[PDB]
């Protein structure tokens, strides 16, 4: 799959594909990778199991439930249990959580990354999806939502693993 | 009527060396107590003690201060550690208990200090019933009302030939515990100890700093934090249930204690931040502070030596230098070693006198010199061999 977050000005944004692959074959072409947490305040991706995320995203934002809302402090403690307990080390999948204080990628090695200039693309895609969306965000005026998406089509139609099928999510501020 | 802070800091360098600050602060808070009497109804419920954390290694005088403290204001002290309610997420115990605990010491207190500020009396009192008993002498009237009033005259005389003379003796002392009891009221001297408690009451709270956090593990960071949650209403101000009554906490002193090398004192709980205001740090000892604790302080170990050997007719003296070949033996063994503060001057100071405390009793009448030579032909060799170190000091 392929996740792809982007900020510019005061919006930032986190696309995602709709295929799910088994095998050589297309299991579904419509999953949803991205979705809202903590009231809406943040803005989530995930690239693996439809479940496991779903396990993840609440944990994480039960993070920010008692820890102000601190996005990066709730991160790097979610990582920690994520990393620890025999449940949550159970379950693998790229995490992709974005706010309007920062971006960042979250992974099973208890790893709190934030790449560059809040640039994300996780995901069988992410190389490609990063690729244009750097040469954008460098040659254009470009939306941060106009570059998230058209980097994501340009991934799609590299990536055997990514469909055409977006789920956006945005955050101005 | 209290002593200013640098009267109290004076009385505290007449037992502790150096750390200064620590004594300074530790001296604000006493003064407060006394400045807050000094005011309206109103503020003296607003104004809360000004609770103190000390940061500083092992061993450096930071339980001391605070008992020293305690005692220069007659203060019921007690110390706890921080960790042992940790232990509660199995049976452990409840921290409540601390002011439980605190109030028995407190009661002991307040017994024994009145069982002492009676014993007097109680002796003269019992005197009068023994003399009682050799003579009813002169009563009302009997005699005279001037020259054959008094009726001491043999009584006087049997008096003395008693004091410096059933069993007179075997009996005074069941009239000293029959006539101090009757002389006790159990009910004022049980919310004796409660108002000290509640007014001067000192608390020291050791090994605050382990029970902070670190992302090590869920469950024991749960703990931990609990025995600080559950420290709160002591330090914000609460009523605790007491085998000899109810205690209000919101005046009692609490000196918090942490090394802090792992954790910080920021990690701690922001409740429990806000009721430590007073920060404080302490210095670890030199070899030069060792020196001073092995003499200066008025009751020093090595005064304290003097005295028991003196006991047995031996005159003990040590030499400035045996006295710094001592420091540097303490010293070189917390380094070469594991380090262990001033308390290691103790283990060294009663190994070098091993032979003599046991010879102590035949030498009577000598005149012992502990000097430089004397302390390395029998200290040296354990110094040097470190594996003998940590059995044999």
């Amino acid at each position: 799959t392929t996740i792809v977050s982007v900020r510019r000005n005061g919006h930032v944004v986190i696309a995602g594909d709709g295929q799910a692959t088994l095998g050589n074959t297309v299991m579904k072409g419509n999953v949803k990778k991205v979705r809202r947490l903590y009231n809406d305040k943040v803005i989530a991706g995930f690239a693996g199991g439809t479940a496991d995320a779903f396990t993840l995203f609440e944990l994480f934002e039960r993070k920010l439930e008692m820890h102000q809302g601190h996005l990066v402090k709730a991160a790097v403690e979610l990582a920690k249990d994520w990393r620890t307990d025999r449940m949550l080390r159970k379950l693998e999948a790229l995490l992709a959580v974005a706010d309007e204080t920062a971006s960042l990628i979250i992974t099973g090695n208890g790893d709190v990354v934030q790449p560059e200039n809040d640039l994300i693309a996780i995901g069988s895609g992410g190389p490609y999806a990063q690729a244009a969306a750097r040469a954008l965000l460098e040659n254009t005026e470009l939306s941060a939502r106009e570059i998230a998406e058209k980097a994501l089509d340009i991934a799609g139609d590299i990536c055997i693993y990514t469909n055409h099928f977006h789920t956006i999510e945005e955050l101005s501020y | 009527s209290e002593m200013t802070p640098r009267e109290i800091v004076s009385e505290l360098d007449k037992h502790i060396i150096g750390q200064d600050n620590a004594k300074r602060s530790v001296a604000i808070a006493l003064r407060n107590r006394w400045r807050r009497m000094q005011l309206n109804e109103e503020l003296r419920h607003e104004v809360t003690p000004k609770n103190i954390l000390m940061i500083g290694p092992t061993g450096v005088g930071k339980t001391e201060i605070a008992r020293r403290l305690a005692k220069l204001a007659n203060a019921p002290f007690i110390k706890v550690e921080a960790t042992k309610f940790t232990e509660v997420g199995y049976v452990g115990k409840e921290v409540d208990s601390i002011i439980r605990d605190l109030t028995d010491a407190a009661v002991k207190m307040v017994r024994v200090q009145a069982i002492e500020k009676n014993r007097y009396r109680a002796e003269e009192l019992a005197e009068e019933r023994i003399l009682d008993v050799l003579i009813p002498p002169a009563k009302n009237n009997w005699g005279q009302t001037e020259q054959q009033q008094e009726p001491s005259a043999a009584r006087q005389a049997f008096r003395k030939k008693l004091r410096e003379g059933l069993k007179i003796k075997d009996a005074m002392k069941l009239l000293i515990e029959e006539e101090a009891a009757k002389l006790v009221n159990p009910e004022e001297l049980k919310q004796d100890a409660i108002d000290a408690v509640e007014q001067h009451g000192i608390v020291f709270i050791d090994e605050i700093d382990k029970i902070c956090k670190r992302g090590e593990s869920s469950g024991p960071d749960v703990s931990r934090e609990g025995v600080q949650r559950d420290l709160l209403p002591l330090v914000e101000g609460c009523t605790v249930s007491t085998k000899h009554g109810m205690v209000k906490t919101d005046h009692i002193l609490f000196i918090a204690s942490g090394a802090f090398q792992i954790a910080k004192p920021s990690d701690l709980i922001p409740e429990l931040q806000g009721r430590l205001p007073i920060r404080v740090e302490l210095q670890a000892l030199t070899t030069s502070d060792f020196e001073r604790i092995l003499t200066e302080p008025n009751a020093s170990i090595t005064v304290q030596y003097k005295a028991l050997m003196a006991t047995e007719g031996v005159n003990i003296e040590f030499t400035d230098s045996g006295i710094k070949r001592i420091a540097e033996a303490a010293w070189q063994v917390n380094e070469s070693t594991e380090n262990i503060g001033a308390r290691r001057l103790h283990t060294v100071l009663e190994r070098l006198m091993e032979e003599i405390s046991y010879d102590a009793s035949d030498l009577s009448g000598q005149n012992i010199t502990i000097d430089a030579d004397y302390v390395s032909k029998h200290l040296d060799a354990l110094v040097a061999d470190e594996d003998l170190s940590r059995f044999i000091l």
